[PDB]
């Protein structure tokens, strides 16, 4: 399932949207609307919880971000969401330009930056792939060692 | 409005 949440200045979810068919159950149970973004976000990973998406196997989740030192703000409610839960985490800032190519292909912020990067080294990533493969899957695939890594 | 956040689970 992939979720798109939209925030105003103090972080309160001012608009969510099912980025697949499969967000729709999650979405109505969590109402995340109008919440905290670290309350909307750790309901949604509790209900992924017990839906079964979330398990010991596949325990990563996929973060993106995109502003309009703001987004460090919102870097740490990501952060503090995971650990929390107890489940890894990536978190791909992104901007409003990739944002719109996403949207335009329906891909999530996250997975289409992951899916542009596995084409640009070289991994084998279809844009099936890119869309369906599970999260602790397509990281594995795209993070090999041949491009830079920060923190 | 201030900021985008897509997340990704299985």
């Amino acid at each position: 399932p992939s979720i798109g949440l939209v925030i105003d200045k103090k972080e309160k979810v001012i608009d969510a949207k099912p980025l697949n068919n499969d967000a729709k159950p999650i979405l109505d149970e969590a109402a995340p609307k109008d919440m905290p973004l670290y309350d909307a976000l750790s309901k949604i990973l509790d209900i992924s919880k017990k839906n079964g998406y979330i398990n010991s196997a596949d325990n990563i989740v996929l973060f993106s971000a995109s502003i309009n030192k703001g987004i460090q703000e919102i870097i740490s409610t990501l952060k503090d969401v995971a650990k929390d839960a107890g489940v890894k985490f990536e978190i791909i800032p992104s901007t409003e330009e990739d944002r719109q190519k996403a949207l335009d292909q329906n891909l999530s912020m996250g997975r289409y930056a992951i899916y542009v990067k596995a084409v640009e080294e070289g991994v084998n990533l279809n844009l099936e792939d890119a869309r369906n493969l599970s999260v602790s899957e397509i990281l594995g695939k795209v993070n090999i060692g041949k491009f830079a890594i920060s923190d | 409005e201030y900021a985008y956040i897509d997340v990704d689970i299985n």
